[PDB]
RNA sequence: GCCGAGGUAGCUCAGUUGGUAGAGCAUGCGACUGAAAAUCGCAGUGUCCGCGGUUCGAUUCCGCGCCUCGGCACCA
């Protein structure tokens, strides 16, 4: 502050001392002899020249240099700051554990050649259970609890942007989108559809109203059960490491035949975790996609095609992996709870 | 290479379309660099016969008397200007290329020059502008145009790879085309030799430098210029013609990778010795030099009884004075296989880049010297008349190529294809191979010229090349990776995830070179560079970076110099070398910093960058402390080392104003950690539901004391039920007992079960009060106000 | 990006209580449930902010945090179904902890917005336009790459009092926003002309107004252009506001012959006069 | 920084194809760099790359399984040195891609440079065939230049591969046939060196 | 290894009849300034690759090496 700007203007006085001098000095040898100086060689061309000139350097370089040592010292007295002290209060930020858990599972599979599409939350009976072989008055309808919707205005665009005829609701499972994909696109493909799902259920520590699932399929010529066994395994390996096992047991699902429930060995967890349910897609699900495609003048695509699909609730893993108590927490949007997952990669 | 089209069609006729060829070759593996049409012979350039050459008095010019089928003079200055040869006359009024100007009838020193005889460059057939073209005087009917016998040419610059040394001669190439379906017309130069003893010997001294040698003898030589088609060829290839004898040496070199020298027997002595050049030996290498020799060099020498003398530096140059010219009448033709490295070093030593060395350094058919002899002598016998001796001097027995396994199906299991056996046999069997097998494993012996064919696999790319790389179908693999490979991406992603966060955070990524100028060590006051380069790009790009900040600041400076930016918050994560090799994270702050643009007040400097650090750290799941500790380069008063999750990984501070002034730039703040930093796993603490005790206080503590000190004390005396703990007000001055600083703390207690009975927060506060007294730290409600 | 930026992700239910439509002064819920979980979880969300603030409140009620900068990106239902991005600011904001002065409020959250936008390769303007729920004096709609995707403002103090909580600032865009492809402009090597000025303009006028005028009158060779000082009062002719501008010219070839920056400045001076905007070197001082 | 976008994008393309990304040391050692990849000295193959040869005391070049290395010091011309450092430490099969900074002794201009970045990689296991590389190199053309993109294979010479080739990719709207890289079926002698070393 | 050119500031660079070794710009200080831009008025940092010498300043010359260039042909 004090000795810096004072002498830097004061050495500039010397920079102005070099040219108030530089002129009188340059106004002797250059003005008395431009063409006639090499005629007036000894005495004059040596006195007012050579001699005085070295002043125009020693005083220049000294007020230019003998100022840095005294000024640069004035800053050594100033910032004598406390290194440790809360610095500017920037916002941290951070993700939500469903996002980490979801993205992680999205990666695991993408890394296996899978693509992730996302479907509408507000579905329509036909697309949701129906197209997936779940007709009404079916104790299969009793396996899911639907929030049935009502309201005027909402336009439910289906697959190829066309509007849909059906009864409105909130998607129980992400499968509705498994069919919305198959009408719009042609095989083969490997896709995974993550999203929020809605059940008419009694909120507690292990059960919930809203939730997230990730389901997916791989359809194409020649796909076999062996393939789903292959995948569901790779998911066990990348999630619980190289001493992890998978288990398959038959189970009933309207959209798949054969059907099964995978359970995964959690090496250090010591228990046999449950996880999801999958199976080789049902023939009638291919008929519905083609029936619909034809309604839209879209040549049929799933004639000679085989295909498996799987589905597992994110919500569970997110509790097993990131060790959480009750399911309510995520949606109970609480700060001190959420703030523990701001640090996860 | 440099491939004259017509010439190639000589060995493989029915080739047609130089573009269809270029295509064919690049499919075989040869990248044509450029295609060129050459030989635009003007209509006005005709062929004249020189009748006489008379000097024009006391001047250098010569007045030649020609006949473009109608006797006419022209005065030349050129040396080669003599009677007896054929020349290329550019009649007056003839527009020339390399000349740019037009020829006309002109008066020179007393004579009327009717046009002018041209040099190669003048006509435009090669860069040799020091001498007229020289053709056999009987060449073409005196007066016919030259264009008639010099049809334009297409020449293509190939890119022959190092493994393909058979592809350095037209016939190597030819042979490859033949594999695709083309007919091979191998010229048979069958000579007429009479059996008589050759008047020279051949004694080889170092057989592992010249494994295979050959000396052939042709005498009775009628040295003249080489016929047109042969001049057209040499030029067409990018060479200059000399005399039928030497041209036949180049012609066959070009025709099949064989470098050969013809030595005038005059200068041979008793015979040819091939040895290692003895110390103190100097030769006048053909291009006109006195290359003082080294004992590593290999030399072709001749001897006269006692002394042994250098005639050419083996496998590279030669010439000297033993070179073939006008008065040649007999020659010893050299055709040997030299050891690649004995040449490759010698030639890379003397600064030589010969068509012939280049050929030898790659390698030559170690069984093609004998056939090469015949081509050259039969050629020489025709072109130069020479009577040749049926008797060469072969020194060095070569060994026939080894036979490779080759299981046709292996070839297929490897390519994903399904080429039938039969088909793949033919491919090799017509690439010129010895396939002696019953099947399934066949045992193939490659022709002598294919050095590139050692393993069975060399053989598979032979089948998938003739067949076409465009016949290997697409397919993808499916497989369960081995257990141990599973996860190797993890270290990586964690580093990539760091650049991401460092980015959304608010840092602009920079990339700087990894070269450090040794110089900086002093400017930045850091430990001397660990590694230095043996061949730096510049004295300043001499050693490698021990730190990233030198460059980060350097880089910053260059920005003020150019863009005068107001602030910048960059970051970099390159490799740093010293002792070991590490990944480092660094970044510098600078300028005004955050705040309001239309408000006179900013928020910046050290605490800015210090805040950006804690912001970062928290979002990383890691613990961050900066403790003080001056570092050589930083500023004494604002310098501390970064402490992540317990440990010291780097520093954070300002810059030492010495350097600031030293580098013309103002204040900068920076840091450099070392990666990877640690990773602390998710510790899920369930929070309580019952409210928290919001109590509060302040401490006096001595001026030059640290925050992290008071704070670490407060926190461990606070016990387990403390929650938050934040400094919210600092104080310097009175009502404080001079030389102290009041640090205000928002406290916060919470029980993870029932609530806090208050008297409990009190006794808690008691220990904190206690440990302050037990340290010399007074209060507000107890010790100073 | 919303995360490294400095926003803590929140997830809220998609159920809306019909009730809010009045509290938050917004258009009536489009869909209702036939079997709601509770009268309050009866219809679905037309906006995300109701819940974001709701959620915030519950945090004061429980944790008494000092500030919070959250963000959410759930599904919103009305007419069609969309993805929305919203987030609210609150409390003291950035600044120094042992310094009595913070930096926060609207311009804080407004700055976090432009910070975000830039790092997105997108253009961002906030033009004024009171919205039913926001505060009349601090309410404008977000304009990304030319278009209106949402709003940014404070809260209508009616509701603040209605909901026991203090001032909050928020925004809600609709996704996806656009994506502008990489336009690689090569920069020049020759220095730039650093000229400068100030404009008087009538009090209730907008910044984005003066600025849009300055910029298109500046011509093609303008580079940067930043407000660096604002003024309310005398020596100004009562009821005006002097906006100071750091200009900057640069030629992508040769340099600028100065008299050229001048004639350039002439058009800017011109269009200010042609609008009623006086200067410093010409119209008020 | 654009190398990061460009790198990460290419890292994704392939990871999405089942590939893992490991990263190697910048300061390599003659044996590991060209040598182990069938490039002995006095080989016009050595002439295809221009090495910054290094000198200094102190630096400890830890190889694969943390063991120190005997060889001459340098700056990696290509990222292949790490292709072998992977094969000694791990067992097959695997699909990996090794990105990194590379260093050539070259004349800096608009199209040539001193420092640069490459991404190389391999897939080794029982039954892998050329058809497979054709398969991959294609998938890279598709995900980079969309569904009307083609790939071209022509033979070329590389010491570490037999057969060898150079891929060129059709850039639909670019109208030209971009060059890109060079690949090939790994050479038998590269497997011998890895095993020779493993046994050491 | 070669035949001839450039290397001038905080950028870009003409560059000689050497006399203001700059000009476009851009840089700092004193009036105008709530505060900055034009005008005013004032002077400047610049190893002119690095070093040997020459005039007054050492870039008009002449040395060796440097950094960038156009022609000699084969390289992830």
């Amino acid at each position: 502050l004090a000795a810096i700007q004072n002498a830097r203007d004061l050495e500039e006085l010397k920079a102005l001392k070099a040219r108030y001098l530089g002129k009188k000095g340059l106004l002797t040898q250059e003005m008395k002899g431009l063409s006639a100086l090499p005629l007036e060689e000894r005495r004059k061309r040596g006195q007012e020249l050579n001699a005085i000139k070295a002043a125009l350097e020693a005083a220049l370089e000294a007020r230019e240099k003998a100022l840095e040592e005294a000024a640069l010292k004035e800053a050594l007295e100033r910032e004598r700051v406390d290194v440790s002290l809360p610095g500017a209060s920037l916002f941290s930020g951070g993700l939500h554990p469903i996002t980490l858990m979801e993205r992680e599972l999205v990666e695991i599979f993408r890394a296996l050649g899978y693509q992730a599409v996302e479907g509408p939350e507000v579905e329509s009976e036909f697309f949701n259970f129906d197209a997936l072989n779940i007709p009404e008055h079916h104790p299969a309808r009793d396996m899911w609890d639907t929030f049935w919707l009502t309201g005027e205005g909402f336009r439910l665009e289906g697959p190829l942007g066309e509007e849909v005829e059906g009864r409105l609701l909130l998607r129980t499972h992400t499968s509705p989108m498994q069919v919305r994909y198959m009408v719009a696109h042609t095989p083969p493909f490997r896709i995974v559809v993550p999203g929020r799902v809605f059940r008419f259920e009694q909120t507690d520590a292990t059960h919930e109203a809203v939730f997230h699932q990730l389901e997916g399929l791989v359809v194409g010529e020649g796909i076999a059960m062996a393939h789903l066994k292959g995948a569901i395994y790779e998911l066990a390996q990348a999630l619980f490491g190289p001493d992890s096992k998978v288990r398959f047991q038959p189970v009933y699902f309207p959209f798949v035949e054969p059907g099964a429930q995978f359970a995964v060995w959690w090496p250090e967890g010591g228990k046999w975790l449950e996880l999801g349910g999958a199976g080789m897609v049902h023939p009638k699900v291919f008929q519905a996609v083609d029936a619909y495609r034809e309604r839209l003048g879209l040549p049929p695509a799933y004639r000679g095609v085989t295909g498996f699909a799987f589905g597992l609730g994110v919500e569970r893993l997110a509790m097993l992996r990131y060790g959480i108590p009750d399911i309510r927490y995520f949606f109970g949007g609480r700060l001190k709870f959420l703030e523990q997952f701001k640090g996860v990669l | 290479m440099r491939v004259p089209f017509s010439w190639l069609k000589a060995y493989v006729p029915e080739l047609e379309s130089p573009e269809v060829l270029e295509e064919r070759l690049a499919g075989l593996g040869f990248e044509t660099d450029r295609i060129e049409r050459v030989f635009p012979i003007p209509r006005g350039v005709v062929f004249a016969r020189v009748l006489e050459a008379h000097p024009i008095p006391g001047t250098r010019l010569k007045r030649l008397v020609l006949d473009a089928g109608r006797t006419v003079e022209v005065v030349s200055g050129a040396e080669n200007a003599r009677k007896g040869i054929g020349v290329a006359l550019a009649l007056p009024g003839t527009e020339l290329p390399g000349l740019g100007q037009k020829v006309g009838e002109r008066v020179i020193q007393g004579v009327r020059s009717f046009g002018m005889a041209l040099s190669p460059r003048e006509l435009g057939v090669g860069e040799y502008g020091g001498g007229l073209l020289e053709f056999p005087e009987d060449a073409l009917p005196p007066g016919t145009p030259l264009s008639e016998a010099w049809p334009e040419e297409v020449v293509l610059d190939l890119e022959v790879t190092p493994n393909r040394p058979d592809a350095l001669g037209l016939l190597g190439l030819a042979r490859d085309l033949h594999a695709l379906g083309y007919a091979l017309v191998e010229p048979e130069a069958a000579l007429k030799a009479e059996a008589l003893p050759l008047p020279f010997a051949l004694k080889v001294e170092d057989p592992e430098g010249a494994p295979h040698f050959t000396l052939g003898y042709a005498f009775g030589l009628r040295v003249a210029p080489s016929p047109l088609w042969m001049q057209r060829a040499l030029f067409a290839a990018g060479m200059r013609p000399i005399n039928n004898v030497v041209d036949v040496t180049n012609y066959v070199m070009l025709e099949r990778a064989q470098p050969m020298h013809a030595f005038d027997l005059r200068f041979v002595g008793e015979g040819i010795a091939v040895r290692r050049a003895r110390e103190g030996e100097r030769l006048k290498t053909l291009d006109g030099v006195e290359r003082t020799l080294h004992p590593e060099d290999l030399v072709i020498a001749g001897w006269r009884g006692e002394e042994s003398f250098p005639l050419g530096l083996a496998g590279v140059m030669g010439g000297a004075e033993s070179e073939v010219r006008e008065d040649t009448e007999a020659i010893a033709l050299e055709v040997a296989c030299f050891d690649p490295v004995s040449i490759r070093k010698t030639a890379r030593r003397h600064g030589l880049r010969t068509e012939a060395s280049h050929r030898f350094e790659r390698g030559v058919d170690p069984l093609g010297q004998v056939p090469a002899q015949r081509r050259a002598l039969s050629l020489l016998q025709a072109l130069a008349g020479a009577r040749v001796a049926e008797a060469l001097l072969e020194a060095g027995s070569p060994k026939p190529p080894e036979a490779i396994p080759f299981r046709p199906e292996y070839a297929n299991r490897l390519l994903g294809t399904s080429y039938p056996e039969a088909e793949q046999i033919a491919i090799l069997k017509r690439l010129g191979c010895r396939v002696e097998g019953e099947g399934p494993t066949y045992r193939v012996t490659p022709p002598s010229h294919r050095l590139d064919l050692r393993l069975e696999e060399d053989l598979v790319e032979e089948v998938a090349r003739i067949q076409g790389y465009e016949t290997i179908p697409l397919a993808l693999p499916a497989f369960f990776p081995a257990p141990d490979n599973r996860g190797v991406e993890a270290p990586y992603r964690k580093e990539q995830r760091l650049r991401e966060v460092l980015s959304g955070l608010g840092f602009q990524e920079v990339y700087t070179y990894s070269f450090m100028d040794p110089e900086d060590a002093r400017r930045f006051r850091l430990d001397p560079p660990r590694l230095l380069l043996l061949n730096p790009l510049a004295p300043e790009k001499a050693a490698l970076r021990t730190h990233l900040f030198p460059g980060l600041v350097r880089v910053l400076k260059e920005n003020l110099d150019l863009d005068r930016p107001e602030r910048a918050l960059l970051f970099e994560v390159g490799r740093v070398f010293r002792e070991r090799e590490e990944t480092h994270l660094a970044g510098l702050l600078f300028g005004e910093g955050v705040g309001l643009p239309w408000a006179k007040e900013r928020l910046s400097g050290y605490f800015l960058l210090k805040g950006y650090l804690e912001a970062l750290f928290a979002r990383l799941g890691l613990a961050f402390r900066v403790e003080a500790q001056a570092f050589p380069f930083l500023h004494p008063g604002v310098s501390g080392r970064v402490l992540v999750e317990g440990e010291e990984v780097g520093f954070l501070g300002a810059l030492h104003p010495e350097i600031a002034q030293e580098l013309e730039l103002p204040p900068v703040h920076l840091f450099e950690l070392r990666l990877p930093l640690p990773d602390k796993p998710l510790a899920f603490q369930d929070p309580s539901r019952h409210p928290a005790a919001f109590r509060d206080l302040a401490v006096v503590v001595p001026a030059p004391t640290p925050y992290g000190e008071v704070e670490a004390l407060v926190r461990e005396a606070a016990g387990p039920y403390l929650e938050s703990l934040a400094l919210f007000d600092l104080y310097q001055g009175p009502p404080l007992p001079e030389g102290h600083k009041s640090l205000a703390f928002h406290l916060r207690f919470r029980h993870p079960k029932r609530t806090l009975r208050d008297e409990e927060v009190e006794e808690a506060v008691s220990r904190v009060a206690e440990a302050l007294r037990a340290r010399g730290f007074g209060l507000r409600g107890l010790d100073t106000p």
